[PDB]
């Protein structure tokens, strides 16, 4: 029984709604196998290392994302930035949960709404394969039509300039999602696993085993296991891979720091990082393989090419997995199972992301610790109100903007600043001593080198290319207006600037000379007596040569 | 792993001074809340002093202005400098560790206790 509990905990932690919803369309958008190379490389060299770093930071300091920067006070803007990023991401994560809930409610029938045309939401162009412009998305399949017109009601929106009013069915589903979130978070800290640690893998295995047998699935498997190396010479695949690594692993959100701050101090964060990263890699490879088998099946059913058969946006799984369920026997049972799985995964991830904000901000302000019901209500209600934009008629455009900018360059920059503040200013040797205190072994050279040089360097590379090789935002054949790009960059900068803003604020608020202020800002808050003694390690070269 | 070993107790004349030590192990006293309790003979456990992860110290009204709680993060030791010891201060002084904050409630380790007797 205890072994089963450990297995469930580790595999449930490894699996995120990102792995099952977001990875498929970044994988499809970037050709598949070509996406898996930068993704695996980034996992190894920055994601597992920084996942480990965040776990150890939270578990050693017993703090959330913001207050963990008592070890280097100048870097608390980083914690504030990751909290803001987590809030932004919750503004559209719960809308994907609301889509899952809508699809589950729609799954309680013997005639699934996405199998045929002839519904009230179907356009005259709906083409039922059972009874095309090359560089264009199909959009006329029964599943694509169900999603876009009967779920999103996107046909009633011309663009992000005309998003319309919140669709009321999605409004009720979002209300249910956020009420469940509140009452799952209001009386205690986030830290069901017989659903969120077993159903994702059973569903993934069923999809893989069934899809490999679908007609045309071989073509999708060949497209997936085909590396288009020309894609690897552009920055899009690398940026997408780095962002997906940090999105699925939970770094750059304060989620890992807050989660670990509630762990036992002697818990093995190294084994946790290894298990989570290995399972993330395996469930991403298998998730891509299954979604590309389905895509190769739809390219054969719809007689369209794989690169044009489905969306490259957020709702790709809400077309692909309904398409796979339709081919399964007892498709209603499988629809319910899949959308219960999606709802559970999303609710778990959203509770973790909300606890990131709640813990990070209640650790910083202790008045908030005495009011968890009220502060949790504030967070959930704000998230609901600002997610109301992504359940409008043109809410897919708002969701695309957010899924591009809330945690993109901003999340990469936040994890880069975390890595720098921990491994250069606090000291990677000091951090290794902390990890030895927790676990009894000191981190190896691979981890310290990654923390100090490799993960920071690759993160800086992706951050720079994300800015200089930025591509204007589009949703399928829809090109967002330029002001939408400026708004998205404003959303990214809103968290990115908290770092320098907090550095300036901390410098100006501190008293003393310039060097006294610098020493107080780089020394841990519990060692500030050393500043008066002129005993700052960061003012010596041996500190910065440390590895 | 979490081990608290109190020391520094013993006989002391009324109005004297004693410094208790709590050699903590298995955790950093800097990131955890450290408490001092005392169980007088025939009474219940009375909370005496608390130093929090931030270094903020709280004292019971019965010891305010007399007992001082401090910690040595380098030594991972918590001290209780007890001054002007009244005969009523005789008790077994226990050192307690709690996790940082009210939402972290999985640490409540105690020491064996150090006996303080004021004659
Ligand atoms: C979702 C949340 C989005 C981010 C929340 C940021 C909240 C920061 C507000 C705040 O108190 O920051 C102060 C201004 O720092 C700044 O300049 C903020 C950047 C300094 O706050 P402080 O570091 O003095 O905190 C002592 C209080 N606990
Ligand atoms: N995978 C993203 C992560 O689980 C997450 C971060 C912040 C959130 O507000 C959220 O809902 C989820
Ligand atoms: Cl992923």
């Amino acid at each position: 029984g205890k072994k089963i509990d450990f297995l469930l905990s580790v595999v449930g932690f490894a699996v995120d709604l990102a792995n099952v919803w977001r990875f498929p369309y970044l994988c499809y958008k970037n050709g598949g196998g070509a996406f898996l190379i930068p993704y695996t490389l980034f996992l190894i060299i920055a994601g597992m290392p920084l996942f480990y770093m965040e776990l150890a930071l939270g578990q050693y300091n017993r703090e959330g994302a913001a207050t963990v920067w008592k070890i280097c006070p100048f870097f608390k803007g980083v914690g504030y930035a990751v909290i803001l990023i987590a809030l932004y991401v919750g503004f559209y994560y719960n809308v994907i949960i609301a889509w899952s809930l809508y699809y589950l409610f729609s799954s309680f029938t013997l005639n699934l709404p996405w199998t045929d045309c002839g519904h009230t939401w179907n356009s005259p162009n709906c083409t039922d394969p059972k009874l095309h412009t090359k560089y264009s998305k199909y959009k006329f399949t029964p599943a694509a039509e169900f999603y876009e017109r009967g779920v999103l009601h996107l046909h009633e929106s011309s663009g992000i300039h005309d998003i319309g009013l919140p669709q009321w069915q999605l409004l009720l589903c979002l209300m249910v999602v956020v009420i469940v979130l509140y009452f799952s978070l209001w009386k205690g800290v986030k830290t069901v696993v017989w659903i969120t640690a077993t159903l994702p893998y059973f569903v993934l295995f069923v999809l893989l085993v069934h899809g490999v047998t679908l007609p045309g699935a071989s073509n999708g498997i060949n497209a997936y296991l085909h590396i288009d190396f020309y894609r690897l010479k552009e920055a899009t695949v690398w940026i997408d891979a780095a962002t997906q690594i940090f999105f699925s692993l939970g770094a750059g959100f304060g989620v890992l720091i807050a989660f670990a701050s509630y762990n036992k101090f002697d818990n093995n964060c190294y084994r946790d990082a290894l298990l989570t990263s290995s399972i993330n890699c395996i469930t991403s490879f298998v998730s891509g393989f299954a979604i590309f088998s389905i895509l190769g099946y739809m390219a054969h059913e719809h007689k369209v090419n794989i690169e044009d058969v489905a969306t490259e946006g957020a709702g790709l799984v809400f077309i692909l997995y309904p398409e796979a369920i339709s081919t399964l026997s007892g498709s209603t049972f499988w629809a319910v199972v899949f959308f219960v799985m999606l709802l559970a995964l999303g609710l778990d991830s959203s509770m973790g992301g909300m606890e990131a904000v709640i813990t990070g901000l209640a650790d910083d302000f202790q008045v908030l610790k005495r009011h968890r019901k009220l502060f949790t209500f504030g967070v959930t209600f704000s998230t609901f109100l600002l997610a109301l934009f992504c359940i409008t008629k043109g809410g897919i455009y708002v969701l695309t903007l957010l899924d591009t900018f809330a945690a993109g360059t901003s999340i990469l920059f936040a994890v880069l600043m975390e890595a720098i503040g921990v491994s250069w200013f606090y000291g990677v040797d000091r951090f290794s001593n902390d990890i030895q205190q927790m676990m009894g072994f000191r981190p190896g050279l691979y981890w310290r080198l990654c923390w100090k040089f490799v993960s920071p360097a690759f993160l800086l590379f992706v951050v720079v290319v994300s800015i200089i090789n930025f591509k204007p935002l589009t949703y399928d054949d829809y090109i967002f207006p330029p002001w939408a790009n400026w708004v998205g960059w404003g959303i990214a900068l809103s968290s990115m600037v908290l770092v320098p803003i907090y550095v300036i604020y901390k410098f100006l608020s501190t008293q003393g000379s310039l060097w006294e202020r610098l020493a107080y800002g780089i020394t841990p808050e519990n060692e500030h007596h050393l500043v008066a003694q002129r005993d700052i390690r960061q003012f010596q070269l041996q500190h910065w040569l440390a590895i | 792993e979490v081990q608290l070993v109190e020391s520094g107790g013993g006989l002391v004349q009324a109005g004297g001074s004693l410094r208790l030590s709590c050699a903590a192990s298995g955790f950093p006293v800097t990131n955890f809340e450290m408490y001092w309790y005392r169980q007088a003979p025939g009474k219940e456990r009375e909370w005496v002093a608390a130093i929090y992860s931030t270094g903020i110290t709280e004292y019971a009204d019965s010891v305010k202005g007399r007992f001082t709680i401090s910690r040595d993060n380098s030594k991972n030791t918590v001290y209780l400098q007890m001054n002007s010891l009244k005969p009523e201060d005789t008790a077994v002084y226990y050192c307690n560790v709690k996790d940082n904050g009210a939402w972290r409630q999985n640490y409540d380790y105690w020491g064996q206790g150090t006996q303080v007797t004021v004659s």
